[PDB]
């Protein structure tokens, strides 16, 4: 026995942790209050039949916490665990990391120190958040710093929202995006994709949902984290922990951002059309399409890859799909890598959800990487980050909340450092 | 939450005002009365944002109602939805600056300053927390103008942080209504590089044109245009009033759309806009409203965005569709609108929807962008001040309530200053 | 057994004398009147029971001393200690440098010697005072040069209260704070801050007092010296003199003005909110908004910290804490000085008032370094002399007080030197 902590800070990191929870309560038959060991990774034994998620809601914004607690899954969420803000930061990484995120910082840092209390066997910590939101940008690095000196080595792993090189809801993105990456890099050991273009994409043409909403991306952040921790909550040939997935793609601090896929995404009328086997479902995997970064792999090296596997799979089909897969020349590897292999097998098939967009199988298989296209996206988010602060545009905003424009400046080389270090 | 107080100045400022209050009770199923109608609770679940809370199930508008003069006063309480106002927001003048900027501003708005203080003073209180303002009047008045630059001025010296719009009626330049309006936009915009954070500028020839030509009217009447208007309204407040997918507010907006503070002058969109005889034969699908963001004849505040260089773009929704499509038909505009947008802002439009659409239209689309266009109307106010100066008339009139010389040549330098920094930037 | 002897000197000086004793009065349990061996650092035993502050209560107007002289202390102190003036300077250092100090210099010179002389292990001397008051400014001055040329090499510790940038009583301010600067350079053996305008915004944020009054500031001095003072008046695991607090800070003579900062100051209401642990509560105090001084310390170099645990303060806890400090990028040193950290333990937690707005706890931490920021402030200063000298404006008043411009300018080159010695 161990448990983990999810955080989830802005919008979307609320909206992410409830589809989470959503997931880990269906999972584990979870009614909307709370009843009918594994599962105490998340929930906490307390009187008679009853769990809480050990998590944080946290928002400048109240709008999302209300919406939250206004659903069926209000006796479900202890009420002292939402936390409704009143301002806002709008988009403004300064002004969520110093305006407001400085003076209400306390009580949650606080508070999820005592649920590291009562959680003795804390494996790690779970980070839901936007680049794009101003409060999932700034009070997110913010507590990613003071979970690091309240810590020290213990894991935390980021799941970011980063806007799409064409999907920006707010013009001042790069400057968020830019700030947080550069405060909470030192102190971030894993970060991941989304793209919510990608999303669409795969969702329209794989799905063939013409119409999606937020719920299928909701989910598609829901069976990432849940294949990611299938084995903390449920055993297997392997089982993977935390520490050791920052073990295998961190040699150097400096690179620790690796992107995610899924296999499959298929509908129920799309399942009756295609079984999984392990050959098929991982070479469709490696495709550049179904991999919901839009950002190419082939065009740079591949750091390393692991394999989660989940339900009735064979690892000797395994190994022997991995060397067919390592064969074929459309996958290359560093030279100083050859082997950067590591294989999780869980003999939980996947959960589905009722009126969901994927479908109900027994088997699945999570593709886990860091290639080298990220520094693609990077580049291009440093080349826009030049040009529209070359005329030194929305700047005044991040001024009003008190500082002059070196600290962007230096980010920016900081940022254009770690893009040319690959 | 996030309460936002009106003021209304002018008799314009005031119909539009209230045929906005109308629509807003459609819009929130709110009767003539006051009482709640609504079919869904996403019509009265953020009806606090304009009404506040009233005894007996009932809501009032959060509106203050500001002239110099009581005519349009009784007009607009004896009209339609006129009961919804408690009488204490109607707060009045006797004299009537006659479309004279210095006579409202000084000497008829010094007895009215304390009042209008005192009514947005008690608005801000008795709410939870004031999001921001929003400011109706004409740039054309006389009187309208002083009362918004006293407004705006006392606002940010008594709210600097709180954010607001002014939807400022800027004068025809096609007709010569007043003789001493461009006085009135002088001034008016000598106050606005200096007291409002951001300004919509609403051209009256361009609306005359559309309802014209695009609507196919021929008897245009005020009526329309405040009705137009009103789209323009809920367009912007939707995201804050009703629920989003991309949630957003007049701070998003502001943010989106001010790079540089004395930069803050954009010129608002409507769309679709199409008759009985064409809605029933035209695409109700988003290319047919995406060939009517960008367009001369649908189209604002009387200058050609052509002729200069958008500076960026904000466009929301409100309906049934994907967003992907909406991303996709916005590259495709960056695409071929190349030439007319700015090289150096890269994704340049702003992209949020609401979920709720408008009562009646299963779309609307509001179109916010800003363009160096309005380089070309302010160069010709400046040079016809500078006409008309030269000769020094009219300048009595002004001289009389405590006017001096190079106050107005400041004005005119501030003027000429923005309008080169515009350039500058084309 | 060893003695202190605290000088206060303008209408801040009385005030903080006055707050500091009722701390050391209200610490050992002193009645108003002076009844019921570390109390003799303070107090003198004549007779039964009996005890009296050293110290000297001066200033070129009677208000403050009257105001003393008729609060319920009036047994506490001693009469003939008290010093009344007839003719306040009004913020003019020259004033009460040369036309009412020089005349009654002598007495205080004087019996201040006797307090020396019954109090054969004085450790140093104590001054409170304020830069913006031209009592605090020209006699605070006068008397230090005197204290050094009858003393010599004896400690002396100064406690100034600089006019904040935007914050000034007088606009002649500048004025008195550059000549007593360059006045007292030599001899000020170590001079701290007090910022007004930052303690009104800790107290506003932190201690969540919307409407404070000067009893705030009174107790926050009050809180610093007694901080400063535990090790003299108790016990400890290492404990601190006051020669070693200039040993460590001042390498080379022209530097000798550290900035101080106390950990933490919270209500008892936010004190059921908050326990304190060292990391947290060390890294909270080097967070720039909680010092109380208007000038963020990473724009320049540290040049060394000392910390003065008062509690139950584990000394390993102290070692990691500070270790981990030292580790992150927020925090810089000199290059020459990489070894510059000092740590005093004391046993003896920090003492609460009733009423006040301080919680009674029974753990602190004091705040103490020489931050290259200062050179900003004074950078400030000097230009804002220069734009208001350069008309020669209020000069006509220290003309009138007898001599012309030269001394003025001569002292504003010497500050410059000061602020580009860094
Ligand atoms: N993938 C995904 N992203 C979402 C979702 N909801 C919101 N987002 C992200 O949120 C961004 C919009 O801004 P928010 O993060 O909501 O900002 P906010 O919550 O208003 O916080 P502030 O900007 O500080 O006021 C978009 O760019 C999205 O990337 C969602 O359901 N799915
Ligand atoms: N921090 C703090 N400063 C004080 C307090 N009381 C007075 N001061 C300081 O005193 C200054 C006002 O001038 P004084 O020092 O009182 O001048 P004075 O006592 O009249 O002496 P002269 O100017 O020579 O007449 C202010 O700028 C403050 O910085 C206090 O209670 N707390
Ligand atoms: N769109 C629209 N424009 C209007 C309406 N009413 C007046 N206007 C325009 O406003 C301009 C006059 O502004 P107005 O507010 O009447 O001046 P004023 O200073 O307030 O006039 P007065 O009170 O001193 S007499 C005219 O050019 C007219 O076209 C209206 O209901 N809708």
């Amino acid at each position: 026995m161990r448990e983990c902590i999810s955080i989830h800070v802005g919008q979307a990191g609320v909206q992410i942790g409830n589809a989470c929870w959503e997931l880990y309560c269906l999972e584990h038959g979870i009614q909307p209050d709370g009843q009918m060991d594994s599962f105490n990774t998340f929930f906490s034994e307390t009187g008679a039949g009853k769990h809480v998620p050990r998590a944080v809601f946290v928002d400048l914004e109240p709008t999302v916490v209300d919406e939250v607690r206004t659903g069926t899954y209000r006796q479900l969420f202890h009420p002292e665990q939402l936390i409704t803000g009143k301002e806002d930061a709008a988009n403004n990484y300064a002004r969520g990391h110093y305006t407001i995120g400085k003076e209400i910082v306390d009580l949650v840092l606080d508070r999820i120190r005592k649920l590291a209390d009562q959680c003795t066997g804390l494996q790690g910590f779970l980070i839901f958040h936007s680049f794009g939101g101003g409060t999932g940008s700034g009070f997110t690095s913010l507590l990613m710093e003071r979970l690091s000196v309240d810590y020290g080595k213990k894991s935390k792993l980021e799941f970011a929202i980063y806007p799409a090189p064409q999907v920006s809801t707010a013009v001042v993105e790069p400057y968020n995006s830019i700030l947080t990456t550069h405060t909470t890099l030192e102190h971030s050991d894993c970060a991941f994709m989304v793209d919510n273009e990608a999303i669409y994409d795969i969702c329209r043409r794989n799905l063939d949902i013409e119409r999606p909403t937020y719920t299928n991306l909701n989910r598609l952040i829901g069976q990432i984290v849940s294949s990611i921790t299938a084995s903390l909550r449920f055993d297997g040939a392997l089982n993977v922990d935390l520490t050791e997935f920052q073990t295998n793609l961190v040699p150097y601090p400096r690179i620790h951002f690796p992107l995610v896929t899924y296999a499959p995404v298929i509908s129920a009328e799309k399942a009756y059309h295609e079984q999984l086997s392990v050959a098929e479902i991982t070479n469709a995997c490696f495709e550049p399409a179904n991999q919901m970064v839009k950002c190419d792999p082939r065009h740079g090296k591949y750091m390393a890859c692991c394999m989660l596997y989940r339900g009735d799979v064979v690892p000797k089909d395994v190994n022997a799909a991995i060397a067919t897969i390592k064969t074929k020349r459309t996958i290359q590897f560093v030279d100083w890598c050859p082997t950067g292999f590591k294989v999780g097998i869980n003999y939980q098939p996947p959960t589905v959800v009722p009126g969901g967009d994927l479908a109900k199988v027994q088997r699945a298989v999570c593709m886990l990487s860091n290639t080298t296209a990220i520094a693609e996206a990077w580049a291009r988010l440093d080349h826009k980050f030049d040009l529209m602060y070359a005329k030194r545009a929305f700047v005044h905003w991040y001024v009003g909340e008190g500082m002059e424009e070196g600290e962007f400046s230096e980010a920016r080389e900081d940022l254009a450092a770690l893009e040319k270090d690959y | 939450m996030r309460e936002i107080v009106h003021i209304q100045a002018g008799q314009c400022g005031n119909q539009i005002g209230a045929k906005f209050w109308e629509i807003i009770s459609d819009e929130h199923g709110i009767d003539a009365t006051g009482a709640y109608h609504g079919d869904s609770d996403l019509q009265l679940e953020r009806i606090n944002v304009y009404y506040n809370e009233a005894s007996g199930g009932k809501y009032v508008p959060r509106a203050v109602l500001v002239d110099l003069e009581p005519g349009t006063m009784d007009s607009v309480r004896s009209g339609p939805f006129g009961q919804i106002f408690r009488p204490d927001n109607f707060v009045f003048g006797q004299s009537g600056a006659g479309n004279n900027w210095a006579k409202g501003h000084y000497t008829e708005g010094a007895e009215l300053v304390d009042s209008v203080l005192d009514v947005v003073r008690k608005e801000a209180e008795s709410c939870d927390c004031l999001q921001g303002f929003q400011l109706t009047h004409s740039l054309g008045g006389g009187t309208g103008s002083g009362m918004g630059t006293l407004l705006i001025s006392k606002i940010r010296e008594e709210y600097p942080d709180r954010i607001m719009n002014t939807y400022s009626v800027v004068p025809s330049p096609k007709v010569s209504d007043t003789v001493v309006e461009p006085y009135n936009a002088t001034l008016s915009v000598h106050q606005l590089v200096e007291n409002t954070d951001e300004t919509y500028c609403i051209d009256n020839e361009a609306l005359y044109d559309i309802c014209f030509r695009t609507l196919k009217l021929t008897t245009p009447t005020y009526g329309d245009l405040n009705h137009l208007v009103s789209l323009t309204m809920s367009g912007v407040t939707t995201c804050l009033r009703f629920p989003g997918q991309l949630n957003a507010d007049l701070r998003k907006l502001a943010v989106n759309m001010v790079p540089f503070p004395r930069l803050h002058f954009f010129m608002p969109g409507f769309a679709p806009l199409t008759s009985r005889g064409s809605q029933q034969y035209r695409a109700l699908t988003v290319p047919e409203l995406t060939q009517q963001m960008f367009d001369a004849k649908n189209m604002m505040a009387a200058c050609d965005p052509r002729h200069g260089r958008y500076l960026t773009v904000a466009a929301i929704f409100r309906g049934r569709m994907s967003m992907k499509e909406v991303d996709e038909q916005m590259l495709n505009i960056q695409n071929k609108n190349s030439s007319y947008f700015v090289e150096w802002i890269p994704n340049n439009v702003k992209t949020a929807v609401c979920d709720i659409p408008p009562r009646g239209l299963k779309m609307s689309a509001t179109f916010i962008g800003n363009s160096t266009a309005i380089q070309e109307l302010f160069k010709r106010i400046s040079e016809q001040f500078t006409a008309m100066f030269r000769r020094k008339a009219f300048l009595h009139w002004y001289t009389g309530e405590g006017m001096d010389e190079m106050e107005f040549t400041e004005a005119e330098s501030n003027m000429n200053d923005l309008v080169s920094e515009y350039q500058q930037y084309q």
